[PDB]
C-alpha cells in the first residue's frame, strides 16, 4: 500500500488551518456501539431480563413468545457477528488497520518486533548519555581552559 | 482377510485390472526382474571388477542395477 | 497451529462411518432374515417391518450427522495439507508426513480412503436426498416390497466406496452398481402399470452409456496397467487414443446424466416412477455420472476441442426449455426442469478442471436440493389430489394454502433470486460463459430463465390458482407435519449453503 | 471458527505482505535515527579532539 | 507395467540420437513410450510430483493473489468516491490508482473467467512473484498461524532468529543515495 | 528455488524470481524421465545401508553409503549424457557448491528424497546454464 | 545383487570421498531408521488412540440423544404428549427435556475441539 | 537490559523443579545431540501420554449425571423436588472439585528421564534453552 493522492506540504497544511479548516480523523465506536464494552454488555443483560419476563407475560397471556425467544438466542449470535466484523482485518472506508492490529496476527513477529523495538531504545538512550557526557567534558574542558 | 491374503491387492482388483500381465510379474515382482536381469548382473559383477582393477570399460557402465 | 490429532480423526471418522452404516445394514438383515420363515410384512402391530423402518431411518440420519462431522474434519484437514504445502520454501524441508492405519477395522477392499470436496458434497447430496426419499416411500413398501426398505443404506454404501477410494477400477464398479437396486424399486414399488416399461427403458439406456463408460476403462486399463488413478500421470496416451476415450466417456456418461437426445428414458422412468423414488433418481443418482466423467476427465490429458460436447451440452438446455411449456403434467414438466440443470452442470465440465468445476459442483448441490422440493410438492400434489395433471387439478392455494405457498415459493427459489444457491451457481457459469463465447452465454440464459422459465411457471401458476369447484366431497386438508417440515429444510438449504466456506467455492 | 480460521490465503498473504512493508519503512525510520544520533556523537567527539589539541 | 496400444499409421520414425529407423504400425509398448507419448502435459514437467504439487498450489494462490489486488483497489475506489467529492476526484484518480486500475485488466488478472490463459513461461513468472512474497514474509515470520503450521519449540527458534534479524537490520546504516 | 538474490538489496534478504529456458526445462524433464531409476535406487539403497550397518558396533560401519556411490555416479552420468566426467567428484565448479549441498541433503542430514532431488536437479541445471550448446 | 559392501576398502576411496560417504550421528541414524525425524510412532499412536476414543463416544451420544428425543417425543398427539408429559414426575420430566440435548450437545463439544486447537504452548505475549 | 532480564528469568525457571520436565521437553524437541535418542523417545511417549486430554473424563461426568437423573426419577416414588435439586447441584459442584495435577516432575518416568541430564547448571542445556523461550 502507498499513497495514491498527489502529495501537499506542511505549510499548506498549516494554511489550512489558519484559514479554519480541519483534518478528517475516524472516530472511536461510542460505547453503545462498541461491541466490547460494559455499556453494550449492560445493555445484553438488560435485554436478555426483560424479554425473559415478557416471554412469561406473552405465555400468561397466551400471546405469540417466538419473537422475544429470537431476541434471547439472538443477543448472543449478534455478539458473535459484530466481534467477528470487528476482529476481521478488512478495510472497509474508515480507519486503517495499524501494524500492531496486524501483528495481532502474527505473533512470532509481534513478540521478536516488540524486543527489538525495546533493545533499539536502550541503545539510543545508551547513545544520548554518552553525547551528554561528551557535551558535558567539553564544557568542563573550556572551562579550565578559561579559567587557566 | 483369508481370500484376499494371498495378494495385498484386493480381489476385483487382480481379476480385472491386471489383463495378460504374468502372475510372476504380479504376485513376486522381485524375483521376475531378477530373472530378467540374469545376464546384466553378471555384466554389472565384470565391471566392478574391472573397476577395481586398472581398466574402465564405458560400455556397460550404465547398468547399475538395485532389483 | 495444525496438529496430527486433526488429521487422524478425520482419517477415522471417515473410515468408521462406513462400518457403522455396513453394521447397522448387517444387523438390520440379520434380523429381518431370521425372524421369520417367509420375508414378508406381518400385518399385525408387533411386525418387524416397524423395527426395520426405525433402523433404516435412524441409521441414515446418525450417520448424516456423522458424516456433518467428518466432513467439517476432512474440510480444515485439506485446507492445512495445502497451507503446509504452500507455506514452506526453504529447498533442506519437505512435507513429508507418513500415517500409520488403525488396527481396530480393516480396509475396506484393502483400499487407503482417498476424500476430495466434491466426493463429499456427493456423499452429503446421497444422505440428505436418501433420507427424503425414504420419508417418502413409506405409503408405498407395503407387506411384499419391505426389502427395498434397505434400498438406501446400499446405495449410502456404495456411494460411500465410491467416494472415498482411489482406484479405478473400485470406482467404476462402484458406479455399476447403482443399477440394480433402483430398477428393482422401480420394478416392484411404482404403483402405475406403465412403470414395467419405464423399467425396461431406464435399464436399456442406462446401461447402453455404462458399456461405453466399460469400454472408456478398459482402454484405459488395458493400455496402463496402474489401477491407483494417481499413475496415469506418468503415462501419456496418444491424440488418438485421448479423443476416443474422451469421446466415449462424455457419451456414456450423459446417457446417465441425461444429455439431448438421450433423455426419453428419463422423462419415461419419472413420469411413471413412484413419486418417493423420483425424488432420490433426479436429486442423486444423475450427479455420480458427473462425479465420474469429472475424475476420468481431469486425469487424463485431452487435447480435443471441447465445442462439440458444449454444443451438445447447449442444445439439451435449449431443448428442455423450450419443451417446458407444453407439458401439463407436473412430473414431466419437473422432469423436463431437471434436465435442463442437469445440462448446465454437464456443461460446467467442459473445460478440464479449470474453475468451472466449482460453479458445477454448487449447481449440483442446488439442483439436488431444488429437484427434490420439486417432485416431493408434486408427491403431495398426486397423495392429496389424485391427479397431477394440470386439467384435472387446480385453485390449490384456496384449499391447501400451504401447499400453494411452498410451490410459489418453489417457482420463486427456481427463478434464481439472489441469495440462493441456485443464483450463485448461475452466476458462476455465466461469469464464465460470457468471456468464453458470450453470444453463446446470452443464447443459453435468455432461454433458459425466459422461454423455460415461463414455460414452468405457467403450468405451476394455473395449478396453485383457479377456483376448485369440483368435487368437493373429496377436497383434502393440507400438508402434514413431515411434509412441511421437509419443504422448510430444503428452503433453509438453498438459502443458508451460501454462507459455506467460500475457500472450496 | 470459519471467518476467524479459514480464510481466503490471498487475502492473508496481502495482509502479511502490508505489515512486513510497513516493518521495513519503521526499519528505515529507525536507522535514519540512529544514524543521525551517531553523527552528533561523532560531530561532539571532534569537537572535543580540537579543543584538546 | 505400462503397455501401448497397436498402431495403425504407416509413417517412418527416424531416431538420430540412437541412429535407427522404425515405423509407426510397428513400435512395440516401449518404443511407442520413447517415440509417441513423450510431449509434457504440464506447465513444468521438469520438476517432481511433490514439487509440482507446490507449483500448482502456488499458481492458484497467485491468481487469487491478483485477484486480491484487483479486490484492493476497487475498495481504495469506493473510499476515494466516498471520501472525496465529485469535485477533484477523477483529478486525483487520474495518478496511481487509475494506472494501476487498467494494468490489473482481465488479462493479467482472472477476475471470473474459468480459466486464466497462461504460457508457462507466465505460471513460472506469477509462482516465482508468490515466492518473493512468501520469503520477505517468513523473514520476519509473519506466517506462523495464516499460511503456515510450526510446533512450539519451532516457533521460539523462529522469534529468536527474527529477533535477531531485526537487531541487524537496526544497526546497518542508512542506505546511500 | 528459481529466485536469484538481489546483490544491492537494502534489507539482509531479497531475491528476484527467473525463469529457466525452454531448452534447459526439456533437458531436464528428459533426463529426469530417463533416470528416474537411479534415484529411487539411491533411496532404497541408503535405507537398506542404514538399516544394515546403522548400529555402532557393525562391522561395516566404517564403509557407510559407499555403495550407493556407484549409483550415485550413475545418476550423475545418466543426468549429464555421460559428459563432463564419469564421476560426481568430476562435477564442473560450476555446480561443485549445489552438488556439496546435495550430498548434504542426502547422506548428512538425511532429508527426504523430495527436497535431495532439488539440490540434483540444481547441479544438473548449473552445467546446462554453463554449457549451453553442448548438452542441449 | 552387486551393491553391498563386499570388497571395499577405505584405501581405494580418497579422504575427501570418504568424508561425503560418512555416515552421520548415530541420532540422526536412529531417527532415520526409526523414521521418527519429525513425530514420533508413539505420537502416531496416541493420536490414532484419541481420534477412535472421541468417534466412539460422539457416535453413541448422537445415537442415545437421537433415540431418546424420538421415544419422548414420539408418543401421540400433541393432546396426548402435553397429558403423559403433564402426569410425568418432576425427575421424569427433567430426563426427558436434559438428556436428549446434553448428548447431542456433547457430541458436537467434542466435535468442536478438534478443530479448535487451543492445547498450543506458544501461548504468551 | 531486556536481554539479561529474559536469560535471569530462564535461570530461574531452570533453577525451579516445577519446570524441569517442560524444559527438558523443550530441548527434546530441538534435538540437542547432547540427548541420547532412545531416551529423547521415551521421554516424548511418557510426556505426550501425561499431556494428553481424553474425552473420556467429560464422557463419564455426563455419563454420571444423567445416571443420577435416571435413577432418582425411576427408582424414587414421589421424590422430593428440593431434595433432587440440592443432590443435583451438589453432583455439579463435586464435579469442578475434581482438578487434577499435572505434577509432571512427580511422575516418576519423566523425572528418572531427565535427571541423569539434570539441565540445571548444565551450560548446554542453558545454551539450548536461551534460545528457544516461550
Ligand atoms: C460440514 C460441512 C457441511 C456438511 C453439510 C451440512 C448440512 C446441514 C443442513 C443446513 C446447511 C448447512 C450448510 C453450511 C452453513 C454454514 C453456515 C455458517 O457458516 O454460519 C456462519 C456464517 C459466517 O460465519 P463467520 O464468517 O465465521 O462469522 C464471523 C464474521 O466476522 C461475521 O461477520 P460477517 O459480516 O461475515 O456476517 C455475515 C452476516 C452476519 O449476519 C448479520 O449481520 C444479520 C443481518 C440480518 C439482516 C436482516 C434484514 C436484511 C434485509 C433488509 C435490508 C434492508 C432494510 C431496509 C433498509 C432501508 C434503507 C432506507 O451478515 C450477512 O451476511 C449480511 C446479509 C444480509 C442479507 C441477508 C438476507 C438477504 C436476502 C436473502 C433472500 C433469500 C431467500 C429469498 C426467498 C424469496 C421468496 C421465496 O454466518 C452466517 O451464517 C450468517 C447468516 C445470516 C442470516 C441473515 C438472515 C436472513 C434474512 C432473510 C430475509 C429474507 C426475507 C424475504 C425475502 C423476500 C421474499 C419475497
Ligand atoms: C457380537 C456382538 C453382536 C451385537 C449385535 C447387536 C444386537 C442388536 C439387537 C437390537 C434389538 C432391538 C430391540 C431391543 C428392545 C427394544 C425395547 C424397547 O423398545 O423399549 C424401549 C427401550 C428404551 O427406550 P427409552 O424410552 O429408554 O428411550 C431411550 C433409548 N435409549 C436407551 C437408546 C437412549 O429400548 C430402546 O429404546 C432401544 C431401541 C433399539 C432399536 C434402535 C433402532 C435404531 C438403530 C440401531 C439398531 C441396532 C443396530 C446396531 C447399532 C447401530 C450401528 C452401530
Ligand atoms: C452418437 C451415436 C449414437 C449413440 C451411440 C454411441 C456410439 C458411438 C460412441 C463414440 C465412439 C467414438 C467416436 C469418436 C472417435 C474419435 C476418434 C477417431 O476415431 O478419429 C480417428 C482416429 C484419430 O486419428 P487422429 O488423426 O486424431 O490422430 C492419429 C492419426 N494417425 C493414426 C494417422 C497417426 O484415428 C484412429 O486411430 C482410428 C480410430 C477409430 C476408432 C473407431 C471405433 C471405436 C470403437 C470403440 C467404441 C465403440 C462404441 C460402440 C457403442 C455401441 C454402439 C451401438
Ligand atoms: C449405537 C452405538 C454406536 C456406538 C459408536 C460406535 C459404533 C461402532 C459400530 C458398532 C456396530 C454394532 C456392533 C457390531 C458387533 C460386531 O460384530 O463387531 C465385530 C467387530 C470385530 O472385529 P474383528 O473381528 O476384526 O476384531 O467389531 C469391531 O471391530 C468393533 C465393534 C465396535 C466396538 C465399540 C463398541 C461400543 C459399544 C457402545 C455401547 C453403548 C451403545 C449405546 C447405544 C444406545
Amino acid at each position: 500500500m502507498q499513497n495514491a493522492y498527489p502529495e501537499i506540504t506542511d505549510q499548506h497544511r498549516e494554511f489550512l488551518k489558519k484559514q479554519g479548516l480541519k483534518v478528517y480523523e475516524p472516530k472511536p465506536l461510542p460505547d453503545q456501539i462498541n461491541p466490547f464494552s460494559k455499556t453494550y454488555w449492560i445493555t445484553n443483560a438488560f435485554i436478555i431480563g426483560v424479554s425473559f419476563l415478557a416471554r412469561r407475560h406473552a405465555l400468561k397471556v397466551g400471546a405469540p413468545r417466538i419473537f422475544w425467544s429470537g431476541c434471547i438466542v439472538g443477543v448472543p449470535l449478534a455478539a458473535i457477528i459484530s466481534r467477528g466484523k470487528s476482529d476481521q482485518l478488512d478495510e472497509l472506508v474508515g480507519a486503517r488497520k495499524t501494524l500492531e492490529q496486524k501483528l495481532e496476527y502474527a505473533p512470532i513477529t509481534r513478540r521478536a518486533w516488540e524486543r527489538a523495538l525495546a533493545t533499539n531504545q536502550e541503545y539510543q538512550n545508551e547513545i544520548k548519555t554518552q553525547i551528554q557526557d561528551l557535551q558535558a567534558e567539553i564544557a568542563a574542558k573550556k572551562v579550565a581552559a578559561k579559567l587557566e | 482377510g483369508v481370500w484376499s491374503n494371498i495378494h495385498p491387492t484386493d480381489k476385483v482388483t487382480l481379476s480385472f485390472a491386471n489383463i495378460g500381465r504374468p502372475f510372476r510379474l504380479i504376485y513376486r515382482p522381485e524375483i521376475f526382474l531378477r530373472d530378467q536381469q540374469a545376464k546384466f548382473i553378471q555384466l554389472e559383477k565384470e565391471h566392478i571388477e574391472k573397476s577395481k582393477k586398472g581398466e574402465f570399460v564405458e560400455t556397460t557402465s550404465p547398468l547399475v542395477l538395485w532389483n | 497451529m495444525f496438529n496430527l490429532n486433526t488429521i487422524y480423526l478425520s482419517r477415522i471418522f471417515i473410515e468408521f462411518n462406513f462400518y457403522f452404516l455396513f453394521f447397522l445394514f448387517l444387523i438390520s438383515s440379520i434380523i429381518f432374515y431370521f425372524s421369520k420363515i417367509i420375508s414378508i410384512q406381518n400385518l399385525n402391530q408387533n411386525s418387524v417391518f416397524n423395527f426395520l423402518k426405525l433402523a433404516n431411518i435412524f441409521g441414515i440420519l446418525i450417520s448424516f450427522f456423522i458424516h456433518i462431522i467428518s466432513f467439517w474434519f476432512y474440510c480444515i484437514y485439506s485446507y492445512n495439507l495445502s497451507l503446509n504445502i504452500f507455506s514452506d520454501i526453504n529447498l533442506y524441508n519437505s512435507n513429508s508426513i507418513e500415517l500409520l492405519n488403525n488396527s481396530l477395522l480393516p480396509n475396506y477392499f484393502k483400499s487407503n480412503i482417498t476424500i476430495d470436496f466434491f466426493g463429499l458434497i456427493l456423499l452429503t447430496l446421497a444422505y440428505i436426498v436418501g433420507f427424503v426419499s425414504i420419508l417418502a416411500l413409506d405409503t408405498r413398501l407395503y407387506w411384499k416390497n419391505i426389502k427395498y426398505i434397505f434400498s438406501f443404506t446400499i446405495f449410502l454404501l456404495i456411494v460411500y466406496v465410491y467416494v472415498t477410494v482411489s482406484n479405478i477400477l473400485l470406482f467404476f464398479m462402484c458406479y455399476e452398481l447403482l443399477l440394480i437396486p433402483s430398477f428393482l424399486i422401480v420394478y416392484f414399488v411404482s404403483p402405475s402399470r406403465r412403470a414395467i416399461q419405464a423399467s425396461l427403458y431406464f435399464v436399456i439406456w442406462t446401461q447402453l452409456g455404462s458399456l461405453l463408460v466399460l469400454i472408456a476403462i478398459s482402454y484405459i486399463i488395458s493400455i496402463t496397467n496402474t489401477y491407483e488413478f494417481n499413475d496415469l500421470k506418468y503415462f501419456n496416451f496418444t491424440n488418438s487414443e485421448s479423443t476416443i476415450i474422451i469421446f466415449l466417456i462424455f457419451l456414456g456418461f450423459g446417457f446417465k446424466a441425461p444429455i439431448w437426445p438421450f433423455h426419453y428414458w428419463l422423462t419415461k422412468t419419472h413420469v411413471e416412477a413412484p413419486s418417493g423414488f423420483s425424488i432420490y433418481l433426479s436429486g442423486f443418482l444423475v450427479k455420480t455420472a458427473l462425479y465420474g466423467f469429472y475424475k476420468f476427465n481431469t486425469s487424463i490429458f485431452i487435447d480435443i476441442d471441447s465445442s462439440i460436447f458444449i454444443a451438445i451440452c447447449i442444445m439439451g438446455v435449449v431443448d428442455s426449455s423450450l419443451k417446458m411449456w407444453g407439458q401439463t403434467d407436473l412430473k414431466k414438466l419437473v422432469a423436463y426442469g431437471t434436465i435442463q440443470e442437469m445440462n448446465i452442470i454437464y456443461l460446467a465440465f467442459c473445460w478440464g478442471d479449470s474453475c468451472a468445476i466449482l460453479g458445477g459442483i454448487l449447481f449440483s448441490a442446488t439442483h439436488a436440493f431444488l429437484s427434490a422440493l420439486m417432485f416431493f410438492l408434486v408427491d403431495c400434489i398426486y397423495r392429496r389430489y389424485h391427479t397431477r395433471s394440470l386439467v384435472e387439478v387446480n385453485g390449490i392455494l384456496h384449499i391447501t394454502p400451504n401447499l400453494g405457498l411452498s410451490i410459489l415459493f418453489m417457482l420463486v427459489f427456481f427463478s434464481g433470486i439472489p441469495g440462493t444457491i441456485k443464483f450463485i451457481s448461475e452466476f458462476y457459469i455465466f461469469s464464465g460463459l460470457l468471456e468464453a463465447s458470450p453470444f453463446i452465454c446470452f443464447i443459453l440464459m435468455l432461454v433458459a430463465n425466459v422461454l423455460g422459465l415461463i414455460g414452468f411457471s405457467k403450468s405451476w401458476f394455473n395449478a396453485t390458482f383457479g377456483m376448485p369447484k369440483k368435487n368437493t366431497k373429496y377436497l383434502p386438508m393440507d400438508l402434514s407435519f413431515k411434509e412441511s417440515y421437509i419443504i422448510l429444510y430444503c428452503f433453509f438449504f438453498l438459502f443458508i449453503f451460501s454462507y459455506f466456506s467460500s475457500i472450496f467455492f | 471458527y470459519q471467518g476467524l480460521n479459514l480464510a481466503n490465503p490471498a487475502e492473508s498473504l496481502f495482509s502479511l505482505n502490508t505489515a512486513a512493508e510497513e516493518i521495513e519503512d519503521k526499519i528505515r525510520q529507525i536507522r535514519i535515527d540512529n544514524d543521525k544520533l551517531l553523527q552528533r556523537k561523532a560531530q561532539l567527539e571532534e569537537e572535543l579532539a580540537s579543543l584538546n589539541n | 507395467a505400462f503397455g501401448g496400444f497397436r498402431q495403425t499409421d504407416n509413417s517412418l520414425i527416424i531416431d538420430d540420437r540412437r541412429k535407427i529407423i522404425l515405423n509407426t504400425r510397428s513400435l512395440n509398448d516401449f518404443q511407442q513410450k520413447i517415440y509417441l507419448r513423450n510431449f509434457f502435459t504440464n506447465y513444468r514437467p521438469d520438476l517432481s510430483s511433490y514439487d509440482y504439487f507446490a507449483f500448482k498450489e502456488k499458481l492458484r494462490i497467485g491468481e487469487l493473489f491478483l485477484n486480491e489486488y484487483r479486490k484492493r483497489i476497487n475498495n481504495e475506489v469506493r473510499r476515494a468516491a466516498i471520501l472525496t467529492p465529485t469535485s477533484s476526484l477523477r483529478e486525483k484518480m487520474n495518478h496511481k490508482i487509475a494506472d494501476q486500475i487498467l494494468d490489473l485488466s482481465s488479462p493479467h488478472v482472472r477476475g471470473a473467467h474459468f480459466q486464466a490463459v497462461r504460457s508457462w513461461t507466465d505460471a513460472s513468472k506469477i509462482v516465482n512473484y508468490v515466492e518473493e512474497k512468501q520469503t520477505k514474509i517468513n523473514k520476519y515470520g509473519l506466517q506462523f498461524p495464516l499460511l503456515g503450521n510450526m510446533t512450539e519449540e519451532q516457533c521460539a527458534s523462529k522469534e529468536d532468529e527474527v529477533y535477531q534479524r531485526l537487531l541487524k537490520e537496526m544497526q546497518k546504516p542508512p542506505k546511500k543515495a | 528455488m528459481f529466485l536469484n538474490p538481489v546483490k544491492d538489496s537494502e534489507f539482509d534478504d531479497e531475491v528476484k524470481g527467473f525463469v529457466p529456458s525452454e531448452g534447459e526445462v526439456r533437458f531436464v524433464a528428459n533426463k529426469n524421465k530417463e533416470c528416474g531409476y537411479y534415484l529411487q535406487g539411491i533411496e532404497q539403497c541408503r535405507r537398506k545401508m542404514v538399516q544394515l550397518a546403522g548400529d555402532s558396533s557393525s562391522q561395516f560401519h566404517s564403509l557407510g553409503f559407499l555403495p550407493c556411490k556407484r549409483l550415485v555416479d550413475a545418476h550423475y552420468r545418466c543426468m549429464t549424457d555421460d559428459k563432463f566426467g564419469s564421476t560426481i567428484e568430476e562435477v564442473p565448479e560450476i555446480g561443485l557448491d549445489s552438488a556439496q549441498k546435495f550430498f548434504d541433503c542426502t547422506f548428512q542430514q538425511l532429508k527426504p528424497m523430495q527436497s535431495c532431488r532439488r539440490f540434483f536437479d540444481q547441479v544438473v541445471r548449473d552445467v546446462y546454464r554453463a554449457n549451453g550448446s553442448q548438452l542441449i | 545383487m552387486n551393491i553391498s559392501y563386499t570388497g571395499l576398502k577405505l584405501e581405494d576411496y580418497s579422504d575427501e570421498v570418504i568424508r561425503k560417504y560418512k555416515f552421520p550421528n548415530s541420532n540422526e541414524l536412529e531417527r532415520f531408521l526409526n523414521r521418527e525425524q519429525t513425530l514420533t510412532v508413539q505420537q502416531h499412536k496416541s493420536a490414532i488412540k484419541l481420534a477412535q476414543q472421541d468417534f466412539f463416544a460422539v457416535a453413541g451420544l448422537l445415537s442415545v440423544g437421537s433415540l431418546s428425543y424420538i421415544f419422548y417425543n414420539s408418543v401421540g398427539g400433541k393432546v396426548i404428549r402435553d397429558r403423559i408429559r403433564a402426569s410425568r414426575t418432576k425427575a421424569q420430566k427433567v430426563i426427558v427435556l436434559a438428556l436428549a440435548f446434553v448428548a447431542n450437545a456433547a457430541a458436537l463439544i467434542i466435535a468442536r475441539n478438534a478443530i479448535t486447537a487451543h492445547n498450543f504452548g506458544w501461548q504468551a505475549a | 537490559a531486556s536481554q539479561l532480564q529474559r536469560e535471569q528469568k530462564l535461570v530461574q525457571s531452570l533453577q525451579q523443579e516445577s519446570l524441569q520436565p517442560h524444559l527438558f521437553k523443550i530441548i527434546v524437541d530441538s534435538q540437542s545431540d547432547l540427548v541420547c535418542e532412545a531416551d529423547r523417545r521415551e521421554y516424548i511417549k511418557h510426556y505426550t501420554r501425561a499431556n494428553e486430554k481424553s474425552s473420556t473424563s467429560q464422557l463419564l461426568q455426563v455419563g454420571a449425571l444423567l445416571g443420577y437423573i435416571y435413577a432418582v426419577g425411576r427408582y424414587v416414588s414421589n421424590p422430593s423436588t428440593r431434595k433432587f435439586s440440592y443432590g443435583l447441584a451438589a453432583l455439579l459442584g463435586s464435579f469442578s472439585l475434581l482438578n487434577p495435577s499435572k505434577n509432571l516432575h512427580h511422575n516418576h518416568s519423566l523425572r528418572e528421564i531427565y535427571s541423569k541430564y539434570n539441565i540445571s547448571t548444565n551450560p548446554q542445556a542453558l545454551e539450548i534453552l536461551k534460545s528457544r523461550i516461550y
